[PDB]
RNA sequence: GUCAACCGAGCGUUGAUCCGAGGAUGUCCGAAUGGGGAAACCCGGCACGAGUGAUGUCGUGUCACCAGGCGCUGAAUAUAUAGGCGUCUGGGGGGAACGCGGGGAAGUGAAACAUCUCAGUACCCGUAGGAAGAGAAAACAAAAUGUGAUUCCGUGAGUAGUGG
RNA sequence: UCCGGCUCUACCUGGCUGGAGGGCAGUGAGAAAAUGUUGUGGUUAGCGGAAAUGGCUUGGGAUGGCCUGCCGUAGACGGUGAGAGCCCGGUACGUGAAAACCCGACGUCUGUCUUGAUGGUGUUCCCGAGUAGCAGCGGGCCCGUGGAAUCUGCUGUGAAUCUGCCGGGACCACCCGGUAAGCCUGAAUACUUCCCAGUGACCGAUAGCGGAUUAGUACCGUGAGGGAAUGGUGAAAAGUACCCCGGGAGGGGAGUGAAAGAGUACCUGAAACCGUGCGCUUACAAUCCGUCAGAGCCCUCGACGUGUCGUGGGGUGAUGGCGUGCCUUUUGAAGAAUGAGCCUGCGAGUCAGGGACAUGUCGCGAGGUUAACCCGGGUGGGGUAGCCGCAGCGAAAGCGAGUCUGAAUAGGGCGUAUCCACACAAGAGUGUGUGGUGUAGUGGUGUGUUCUGGACCCGAAGCGGAGUGAUCUACCCAUGGCCAGGGUGAAG
RNA sequence: UCAAACUCCGUGAUAGCUGGUUCUCCCCGAAAUGCAUUUAGGUGCAGCGUCGCAUGUUUCUUGCCGGAGGUAGAGCUACUGG
RNA sequence: GGGGAUAAGCUCCGUGCGUCGAGAGGGAAACAGCCCAGAUCGCCGGCUAAGGCCCCUAAGCGUGUGCUAAGUGGAAAAGGAU
RNA sequence: UUGUGCGCCGAUAAUGUAGCGGGGCUCAAGCACACCGCCGAAGCCGCGGCAGCCAACGUGUUGGCUGGGUAGGGGAGCGUCCUGCAUCCGGUGAAGCCGCCGAGUGAUCGAGUGGUGGAGGGUGUGGGAGUGAGAAUGCAGGCAUGAGUAGCGAUUAGGCAAGUGAGAACCUUGCCCGCCGAAAGACCAAGGGUUCCUGGGCCAGGCCAGUCCGCCCAGGGUGAGUCGGGACCUAAGGCGAGGCCG
RNA sequence: AUACACGGCCCGUACCCCAAACCAACACAGGUGGUCAGGUAGAGAAUACUAAGGCGUACGAGUGAACUAUGGUUAAGGAACU
RNA sequence: UCAACCAUAGACUCGGCGAAAUUGCACUACGAGUAAAGAUGCUCGUUACGCGCGGCAGGACGAAAAGACCCCGGGACCUUCA
RNA sequence: GUGUAAGUGCACAAGGGAGCUUGACUGCGAGACGGACAUGUCGAGCAGGGACGAAAGUCGGGACUAGUGAUCCGGCACCUCU
């Protein structure tokens, strides 16, 4: 109602007219008037700790890895040419499911770029590792490189 | 923004280590001329607050 | 977000005035008229449902005592009788026999005249 | 071009229509600025040029105000000054918020109310900048052998305290 | 470093005034102008860009279903006659600028120190004046004149230069720190009229910007100023040629079209509302308009039999009984107390915040957790400054499982998670000393109440600030005009 | 329109005041009293309600025993007064 | 029990007294507070309370003994009366 | 003369009997005392379904008690929209709407089928809400009752023939008639802005109709040495170089 | 002084103008300043009839209702009405 | 007193255009009474054929205006040795 | 008669009278009343240091209930607090 357009005039009078009681021709009870307790721009975020979070991710893993979906990788390409269809080939060798995560680094950016433009898959760098998008898989894929630095950077 | 405090019932009660409440008690600046010392003596002190105005001090002191 | 509200309320409008297809006025047409006369209307058939009991078998009774006093017995003393003979049909079942069938019942009557006390006034 | 068709007449491989950067033209009002004016319309001066048998007319430019610098004169009046005349450079107004300096309320809360609060907010003024302002200790601190321009963020803290 | 001349002057020195190699720096805040090279450096147009007329069926149209292939540093998005990675536009990706503009880069050009410095040693001189300070009224600092420093505004008075002066919350002495009253200073920070590219658990024509439609328009007001309403044919207009009625509108055939229950009043096309037909019922009757029983007639399903009851169902419903609208507010309303003409759409406990208290749930557990920020295409990692707990009593010093008062172990107050087991004392209500059992808080989130903010919604009269208005009406000014006709008969 | 115009803004002013506040079922279920009140139509606390935890019949009812009262009634040369 | 006129559908207090409020149904001619009774929903089942049994209105112009002559019943005083 | 049970007079208000609820009743259908039966409520019982508290037992069965309810406290749920995730239907016709037949203890439901219609929807689990309207002398649009009623805008007054025209009380002409005549006539200023003329037109407008119109469309049309103003001047008053005050 | 030949600028000119074209929300019984001012009667721009000139103005045709409005006359009496 | 008659504009009838405020409903009687203490809507009785038209104006506590007198709360403006 | 209103009590005296005299104290206070809350009332008993009395024992004002006013802000004396 107070940032509408207008309205800032009592439209008429109090008594004597016959009709009702109004004090801005802006008010919700009328029509292109204020919103009375509508959306605004606000935050969702919340902030949840570490240690949930974590123990969400290794619980996670625990899942995925006691019924042997978590498979490993040097490499999905040969030399330094991205070519999707051998990275589409490879995937079928290992696996056969819908949906997959993939786990490759930053240097190594030819197996990101090759495995991108499938339909099911969702690449990610381990540095920014999270839930949602394990859990949304059936399988996933690290490369060793991967696994080395998150192990040997959790364990200490 | 935050909750401010009541001046007042800051400077008027404290807590103990059980959480009690606790205030002093009144008739004791002046006019003592005529009031004899066991009236004067059982004002000393302190004294721990009633039950039904807890709540209404909780709700001062904190927020 | 904004959620528009047509649909949530035509369901109870169609509900109520499919439930007041027979009404005269503007109890037949109009939602806000004919949810106050199915207030009304559900409450007039609960209390009603209650007391149909009670409005048949004052016209059992009526039927019953008519038959008897045709026959020249009360019905009191006809109901005093039955008592005393342990005899156990109703009153719905006394009028349909007095209905289709006055013989039974004047069968019934004569049982009661039977079974009854000799000096009905006595202090016992 | 288009709402927006219709008709007519055309152009285009010799590169059109279209897009981008720079230029040119740029009526009249508008700070508006030759004078004036009811905004967009009335009257002129000066130099040149076009034009008529001469006048009228037409075109191109330029002419306001103040501040400063330079140049000529120095009124009452003696020094000499204000002032006057010419030239040169600036400023003039608009803007959505953001800033700094100044001014500066009231309804409200206090279940009344004046001190207080609302708020040094709204609003008004003067000036800016792409950011501003502040800024190099006549500072903090506490005997710890300490810190070392300023500003903005987190905490200290809704605390020490202040307060009809 | 060499010399040219200069220290008034020729001569020994000390000190200047010039040029020269050089160095330093530069469009810096620290002086300032232009110069020309100049970088696939950036912006201002754009461009290429992989792969299916694939087969059967449906359908007006296949971009659908099913079955066959392919591309992929490109399955983002949109459109195309119905959901299109392989049709189109374009994306991933790589390309591209004659000219102008911006970044630095340079060489010009400009200065600038170079004639120099490190240290010694005993005393005179200078170290920013109407100021600092003090008094009187005042502002703002956590600080409302209070004991009230520091910072300051106006008046009045008014000092010194280093054993000087200002501060360390009145003040004084000691120590400490610092050297006012002259000036400039980037980066971190705040903001978006405009521009460019995108995102959305944002709206989707009574919503969303007031404005999808001529929108600050029409209309209102003298004026400042207010301030609206109206989106959709269909795949493409193929927009009904032709005939008939009619003055024409409008319509019926014939046609287009997949459909004219798509005709430029057009997607769908509700209710209120307006009528046409078919069945029942209604003109001797007193009706919050219904409900329970129910005659009679009409329709229907089914078992049968020439029409016929039924574990039926539905529409009307003579007649009988019962029966005082809905909400709000009221001790109490059918109420002759308020509100509502009807429909449709719109319209009121919400959000923030490590806020507070209580309670569920989850992680951790005598520990718990991070803030700003940094790195991160993302929701992730780090970050110990902080906060809550872990010992309290007391006004305070202070002491410490005890402490405060008090002369006092003499009683009491507060505290020592709680219970458990044995003792001694009393039963003035239980206490005191041991032993073991061993203490649970915190951070996310959900719910409820709550604090600060417009805080569930609508509603005043009226307060203040800045402006608009004397074309109506009040008065005044400047300047013009109007008052037929007939009577009375003052001064002179 | 004048016992102090109009417009925009502060401003969504404020009202111990009037009105209004939308879907369902299940369980329990009041009060209209007290003290205070710049207060009497409002509000604070106590009262009566529910929800959760704790304490387990402590509540209530009937019988029997123990206790103070100065009411109805009656009385008065048993006091004060008629 | 007070105030009032020992008037008010008046006003003010008490009360392990009640009901209404927040409570329907039956009876009271109609009638929030009176009497009965405290509604889980259904049944074309039965027994009862308060109240009532000539017809309207389901149930008895019931039995027995006496009174009433006034339509009392189906308003009423001081007082009057073979 | 006492005490009693029924009785009499006193008795007496205004719309209409009207102080049994009515008819009517003493051939009590009236009062009292005893007696017999009966009717009567949503009470109690009887046959069934649901639910809450407790208890007993067994892998949710039974039983006892209980279940009016406003302010209000607590608990458990339907529905709408957008979404994360998994799957299903859909031009061989989704939604939406009108329905019929049916269901659920209720909010409500139909993956049950017909008509219309033409492109998105459902399901289970979680998340988040502009999350449910019948009332605010509530807002916006549309449509009713009043109602086919009141009015149709002065106190001047219209008429007949002919005319074109689809259509004439009103439009054009003819002859009558009547009205104003210091105005209801002729000319300017302010003000308005094409309203003027011609041609065509009548779905809107005119308070009826209309071939008509200040209505609609197109086209046309306003000519100044001497008229009213400016280039000529000044009053009231305004603006105001410099200027003074602030 | 005479004759001849030349120039002589800008704005408004339509149209309504006591009004169906302005102000009045309407094609509104209202308001609007200025100018000539026919005749006969008459003191006269009053007032009655009329020429010039212009309109018949924008819902009508009927009809002995009550009743309302503006008009008219009234027996006898004359403010008794109020 | 004491009212009567006449004519025009309406009102009535016909043709055309065609609103309004108000409105919970509806096939909307009277009486005696009961009730939030003045009943179309309830009880008990009495009366009434359905539908319209002109007309009156007793009621519908009729329509209009969130009372203007009173009281409370908030404001306003005015006064004065507050 | 009881200092002062009234009541409850007082002859066992709390009434009247005489001698000493300052407990008209300090530091506390079990348990209780009454209790919205703040207020309010009594309180045996312990310690120092006293009065009276021969001692026991009584004395923390008056026969009891009324005789006064919260909080804030300041003032005076003392303190081994800052």
């Amino acid at each position: 109602r107070g940032e509408v357009s207008g309205g800032g005039k009592k439209p008429y009078r109090q008594k004597g007219t016959g009709r009702a009681r109004q004090g801005s021709t802006r008010a919700p009870q009328f029509t292109g008037g204020g919103t009375v307790h509508g959306p605004k721009p606000r935050d969702y975020s919340q902030r949840t700790p570490k240690k949930m979070i974590a123990a969400a991710l290794r619980g996670a893993l625990s899942d995925r890895a006691r019924n042997d979906r978590i498979h490993a990788v040097t490499e999905l390409v040969e030399g330094q040419t991205p070519s999707t269809k051998s990275a589409k080939t490879f995937l079928g060798t290992l696996t056969e499911n819908k949906k997959v995560l993939v786990v490759i680094g930053r240097t190594d950016e030819v197996g990101a770029k090759s495995v991108r433009n499938l339909p099911g898959v969702h690449v990610i760098s381990p540095d920014q590792l999270n839930t949602y998008d394990v859990l949304n898989a059936d399988d996933v894929v690290f490369s060793v490189e991967a696994l080395n630095a998150y192990i040997s950077a959790n364990s200490k | 923004p935050k909750a401010k405090t009541h001046s007042g019932a800051s400077k008027r009660f404290r807590r103990t280590g059980t959480g009690k409440i606790v205030r002093q008690k009144a008739n004791r600046r002046h006019l003592l001329e005529h009031k004899p010392t066991k009236r004067t003596r059982r004002l000393d002190g302190r004294t721990t607050v009633s039950a039904a105005d807890n709540s209404r001090i909780n709700k001062l002191l904190n927020g | 977000a904004r959620v528009k509200r047509a649909l949530n309320a035509q369901k109870k409008r169609r509900t109520v005035l499919k439930a007041s297809k027979g009404y005269r006025g503007q109890r037949s047409r109009l939602y806000r008229k004919a949810k106050e006369q199915q207030l009304h209307s559900l409450t007039y058939a609960y209390r009603d449902r209650r007391a149909r009991k009670g409005e048949f078998r004052k016209l059992w009774i009526s039927r019953i005592n008519a038959a008897a006093r045709a026959n020249d017995i009360t019905y009191n003393r006809l109901i005093q009788g039955l008592k005393a003979a342990g005899v156990e049909v109703d009153r719905k079942n006394l009028a349909e026999l007095a209905v289709s069938d006055p013989a039974a019942f004047t069968a019934l009557v004569d049982v009661a005249r039977a079974a009854l006390p000799e000096d009905v006034n006595a202090p016992s």
